[PDB]
């Protein structure tokens, strides 16, 4: 049936939903099936030094032995100092991500300067850098995480501040390169009703879906709402899972599919 | 046998360690490459503030275009200190931290320049001031960029905390460039005795005028690096350094034009 | 005899003949005397799909477990469809290029996302990526055939096409890596006195020299003509091998020296 | 089943090696992009002599940009036989030797480019002349590049010398751009029928106009390489090309105003 | 005559810096005409035709 789809596309718009039907009709291929993607808070750990990341270099350099690990890292507060001047300057989301960017990056660089002598790169060409994960005695990478949509963002409804960030550029690229899993690593044990470090009274939440975390009407979550919507629009990967990281142990047993943490799901 | 292959030259079969066969060739005065350039180091510390010192800031850079064609380099701040106090509770060399804070520069840069565009304004990267500088001028008035120089993992050792920042950066650029001055603004009139934002801030005298040489004998902080007073030492060209307060309007302005309103540092270079 | 060589150097021209016999005279290094570089055609067999890709990146994935493989894909029909628009308007050979490189490239890009799975990288830089030709893990690597000379491309005497394509800038990636084999994957058994899609009483050519070559004055050939006038003056890789794709092992058979298809001998 | 998905186009399911079929759609000339654009190509044995060769072109350059919109290639010289001298004790490769040639072209370039920095003027890289020559010539008068061109590893073999060299890379440019004229500049008046600094000097004659055939034809050195003559064969705008000692003041100025000054090289191109 | 020479030029100006001065023609000859049918000097001929050429 790819004569129609080939006819089609030559002859329609992509916006013809004869055609998207037929698209969506197509194969499926996972290009690191193998693969697991995680993403180091930066506010949450790195922005903490080093007794929050030692033990992590540890985990990741024990779990590179059974694992392909992506390693995508997170902005933090740099980058929040860097939102609020831009904003009080009135410059757009684009700008501020082509800010954040950069911070994201800086955390790459210190992590992958701690990795280097357990043969961990650092690389921009994440997906496809193929060698490294190809071998045992690499098996990793760090990505930092923010997307690339620099001065292309999609601006918020409201505000300034760009809402694809860190989460979602480590969770579009698990989805792109059909990776199996995909991990959250941060602060808190896993998502509560409330941000508990403001409202001690919240309650935890071991599991839920997309839909139920809407009709909560959380006013804040650990990750962007538009993770969310992403995430009940992907195909590859459904569910993700966030944990602790001060908690040593449980970024190993995650990678093993325990649940440990918050885990989420598109359905 | 295995003999060397030389160029012909005269500096073939040399070290270039002997000054006394390399002064024949090298030992000379250089040029200057753009006489016709004015430098301006904006410091991260009035960046760090936001509108309420970029705004005035914006628009005295807007009267000044047309009057100058200028080179505004951006410094780093407080972010470049997070990073540091991240670094060193990971242990981290002076040569990890350097570029982690250039980067910090070169975001103050990108801020400035997107706030100065519609005036044709943009940022440029270091590449592109080293080599393609002049025509990049010959389009546009004036050029954003970073002032911390690329000694990223190739910074001196002997300090936790990377020595050559905004400062030394934009003194090394307008003296190999040959520029016609380097003026440097920060959140403070000038240069004191003593920092006049810490506890010795009574004791702390204005400093209207001095020398490198009386700083760098000297021992305390300053607003500007200290590596700057040991590049000044062997400096061609720049033959004095105005620090002035951009929080105040006019100062700036008035600083490109030759007059003291700030603080003056005269180098080792000799006049005619 | 060296210091004639470097006296001659310093003072004559390089257009000087006895330079450039005392040059010929000089000493040969083979930098991947060990490696096979490939050719996999872009209009013959990747703007075929799934039933003419999957196949060879099996073909690829086996082989490369004993033997060191540079692969370089082709354009295609795109590319044509460019260079049809470039030359309406009278855009020269060195636009064309660059428009070519691209398509090259994309079709590049697509192959290895189906093989980094299997360790095999895409490289801008082929003769200098030690690393994954050293790894059993990997032995090979994907580049994209269309030569850098972008702009500054050769005209043909008569037109805007560009003669030196793919085809070329695979032949002398060899010939300067010293290459040990040369061969062309494509859509035909290999060359035959005409077209075969367009004729029919074509007939099979399995071997032949350039000199031969020219002497039937070929009206069309399965390879671009210029890449005969660099095979009849190279010094390490003196034939290629041409073969068909499409017919499984082929491919497998020829990397052992076989004769599978049609052989073009400088001499 | 496996059929081939085809972009319907007039060169469809074609070789692009029959003639016959392209000519159609690709047989007729081409036309020019910068019709307005002169190219000067710098010979490396002049900027190897240094001020002595280098100061006067340069104040004549300097008085022809506001006459002219030039593109100044430069070469390599005598660094690039050392680099070949080495190569070939090794064992190299011609493809391997290029680049390393094309990088000496390069640095000539860049220290010309700081020579006339004051002026406007600056290095651009080969893909920004490729892709964006005409802005940066919108932006200033004057650009310098490198004439080697980017055939680096992918060299044609034959010789163990890269044939395709600055004057080669140089013509190229200028024919596919449809330039108004390539101008050559060298350390002799102009091409004789030997080497007028070899042994045969005394027998060596000036030849104050000649064609590429005679020349490619011939046998024996030449200040230019012999794929430009190839090339030349080639051609499709370029009519004429002028080479002239730039050690004599002058020259440059007049060739780029069409006097004949020195060899005149008659290409392969009829013109109306 | 003029269009072609104006398309021409347009495609000289980002070539050279131009200085183009016209000349005056015909007119000029009948200005000659009448002034010589009057007995008027040269010099007050000259004027006449520089204003065809300004035009
Ligand atoms: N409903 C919630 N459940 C759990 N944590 C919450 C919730 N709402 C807010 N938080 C807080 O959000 C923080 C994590 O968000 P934040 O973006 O600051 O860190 P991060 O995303 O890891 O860092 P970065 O954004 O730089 O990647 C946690 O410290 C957590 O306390
Ligand atoms: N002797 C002194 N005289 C004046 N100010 C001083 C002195 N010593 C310390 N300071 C203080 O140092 C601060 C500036 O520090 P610093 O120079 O690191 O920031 P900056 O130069 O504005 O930013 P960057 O270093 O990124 O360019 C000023 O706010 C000032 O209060
Ligand atoms: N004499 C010949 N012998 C064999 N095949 C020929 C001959 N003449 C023309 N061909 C045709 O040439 C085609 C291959 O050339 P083509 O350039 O179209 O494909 P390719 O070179 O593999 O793709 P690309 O040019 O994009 O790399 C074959 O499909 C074949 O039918
Ligand atoms: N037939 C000839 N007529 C004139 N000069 C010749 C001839 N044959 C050789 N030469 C010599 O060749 C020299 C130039 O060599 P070459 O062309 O390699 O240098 P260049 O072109 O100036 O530098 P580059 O090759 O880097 O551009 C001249 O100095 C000249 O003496
Ligand atoms: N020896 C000659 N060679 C060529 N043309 C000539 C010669 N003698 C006379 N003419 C004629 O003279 C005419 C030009 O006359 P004239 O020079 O007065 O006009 P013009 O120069 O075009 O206008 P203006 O004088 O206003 O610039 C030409 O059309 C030409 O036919
Ligand atoms: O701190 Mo973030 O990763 O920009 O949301
Ligand atoms: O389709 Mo190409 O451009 O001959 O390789
Ligand atoms: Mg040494
Ligand atoms: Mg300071
Ligand atoms: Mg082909
Ligand atoms: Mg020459």
């Amino acid at each position: 049936s790819t004569a129609e789809l080939e006819e089609l596309l030559m002859q329609r718009s992509l916006t013809d939903p004869q055609l998207q039907a037929a698209a969506a009709a197509a194969a499926d291929f996972r290009i690191l099936p193998d693969a697991t993607v995680i993403k180091i808070g930066g506010q949450s750990v790195i922005d903490r030094g080093r007794a929050a990341v030692y033990p992590l270099v540890d985990e990741i350099v024990a779990a590179r032995k059974n694992h392909k690990l992506l390693i995508g890292t997170g902005a933090g507060t740099r980058a929040r100092h860097l939102y609020s001047i831009a904003a009080g300057l009135g410059l757009p989301a684009g700008v501020l991500a082509q800010l954040g960017s950069s911070v994201a990056d800086q955390n790459a660089a210190m992590l992958g300067q701690l990795l280097a002598k357990h043969g961990i790169p650092v690389v921009g060409g994440a997906g496809l850098s193929a060698v490294p994960l190809s071998l045992a005695e690499v098996n990793a990478v760090v990505f930092s995480g923010m997307p690339p949509y620099k001065l292309w963002m999609r601006p918020a409804a409201e505000g300034v501040i760009p809402p694809y960030r860190t989460d979602a550029g480590c969770f579009l690229l698990a989805e792109q390169f059909g990776c199996k899993q995909m991990i959250f690593v941060k602060d808190e044990d896993g998502l509560y009703t409330a941000n508990p470090k403001t409202s001690k009274d919240a309650t935890f939440i071991p599991r839920i879906s997309v839909d139920e975390m809407k009709a909560k009407g959380l006013h804040d979550s650990i990750l962007e709402f538009p993770v969310l919507d992403l995430l009940q629009s992907a195909q590859h990967v459904r569910e993700v899972q966030v944990v602790n990281g001060l908690v040593p142990g449980n970024l190993t047993r995650a990678l093993a599919g325990e649940h440990v943490g918050t885990i989420i799901t598109a359905s | 046998t295995n003999s060397i292959k030389h160029v012909i030259s005269p500096l073939a079969r040399q070290t270039l360690q002997d000054r006394d066969l390399t002064r024949p060739v090298a030992g000379k005065r250089p040029i200057r490459l753009l006489p016709w350039l004015q430098v301006v180091k904006i410091g991260g510390r009035v960046m760090d503030r936001g509108a309420d010192a970029i705004l005035p800031l914006v628009e005295e850079l807007r009267k000044l275009l047309p009057e100058h064609r200028l080179l505004i380099l951006t410094g780093a701040g407080v972010r470049a200190r997070h990073v540091f106090s991240v670094g060193l509770d990971l242990g981290l060399p002076v040569g990890s931290l350097a570029p982690l804070a250039a980067s910090e520069a070169g975001q103050n840069g990108h801020i400035l320049a997107a706030m100065l565009a519609s005036e044709g304004v943009s940022y440029v990267e270091h590449p592109t001031v080293a080599d393609q500088l002049a025509i990049h001028l010959s389009a546009t008035r004036a050029v954003v960029g970073s002032a911390f120089p690329p000694y990223h993992h190739h910074e001196f050792p002997g300090s936790r905390i990377p020595p050559h920042r905004a400062d030394t950066g934009a003194f090394l650029l307008a003296d190999a460039f040959g520029a016609a001055g380097l003026t440097i603004v920060e959140n403070v009139d000038g240069i004191y005795t003593a920092d006049p934002n810490g506890p010795d801030r009574g004791q702390a005298r204005f400093l209207p005028e001095t020398s490198a040489t009386d700083l760098a004998k000297s021992e305390g902080p300053l607003p500007v690096d200290r590596a700057l007073l040991d590049v000044m030492a062997t400096a061609r060209h720049i033959e004095r350094v105005q620090v002035v307060n951009g929080l105040v309007p006019g100062r700036l302005t008035a600083a490109l034009r030759g007059e003291h309103v700030g603080t003056l540092i005269r180098t080792g270079v000799r006049p005619a």
